[PDB]
């Protein structure tokens, strides 16, 4: 199973968006993020293995922590049109993922 | 390139009703999702190779097909308005776990 704190949330076309997640089975390596456009499919986007502690593609970066089985990715310059529902999916088993339930952001502007 | 043929499906109780999915550039397996406002993405059954079907996490209640790559049906023989969310079938074939959704098929089981 998979847990993510955020649900739901709204940011100003600025700040840091940050989303976490969690999950328990040791037996996980490997945890990608996918974001789900608003009447669109789920795509992946920035993915992370326990090896490391962090990972950044532009301002979308992932911090793990090891016990305490804590994740979460970090959206900079929170721009409208990053709003999507960001889903945090785990695994190990060489394609198949356990998904996490997702957290719905929208960034308002202006 | 995953592709979901109908959009809009919809069904009465307790009526047979199949959600088939395709796949151009060989994805060897293939998935089977519905998507439920309240827990995500959420998996049922899927397939390894051309001829085989394996439970997901949500089995019972559908049935798997993989009649040849490429094409990957799931059988919901018997309706119910308990399974009226979202499917989305998905596609695959590397470490990484790299899943391509298709678009999605709506469904809406009539009844009550």
């Amino acid at each position: 199973q998979v847990r993510q704190s955020p649900q739901s949330l709204t940011v100003w076309e600025g700040e840091t968006t940050i989303l976490n997640c969690s999950y328990e089975d040791s037996t996980f390596d490997y945890f990608p993020w996918y974001r789900q456009f608003p009447g669109k499919s789920p795509a992946l986007l920035i993915a992370i293995s326990l090896v490391s502690n962090k990972k950044e593609d532009g301002r979308f970066t992932i911090f793990f922590n090891k016990r305490e089985k804590k994740l979460s990715l970090h959206i900079t310059d929170s721009q409208p049109g990053d709003s999507a529902t960001y889903f945090c999916a785990a695994t190990g088993s060489f394609n198949k993922l356990t998904f996490g339930a997702g957290t719905r952001l929208a960034v308002s502007p202006y | 390139a995953v592709t979901q043929s109908p959009r809009n499906k919809v069904a009465v109780t307790g009526g047979k009703v199949t959600l088939s999915c395709n796949q151009t550039n060989n994805h060897n397996n293939m998935y089977w999702y519905r998507q439920d406002t309240g827990h995500g993405l959420r998996l049922i059954h899927y397939s390894y190779g051309a001829g085989s079907t394996e439970k997901g996490d949500i089995p019972d209640g559908y049935k798997a097909s993989r009649p040849s790559q490429e094409n990957f049906s799931l059988i919901l023989e018997l309706a119910t308005p308990s399974q009226t969310s979202v499917y989305f079938c998905a596609s695959g074939g590397q470490g990484r776990a790299e899943q391509f959704f298709g678009p999605g098929t709506r469904l809406t089981v009539l009844g009550s």
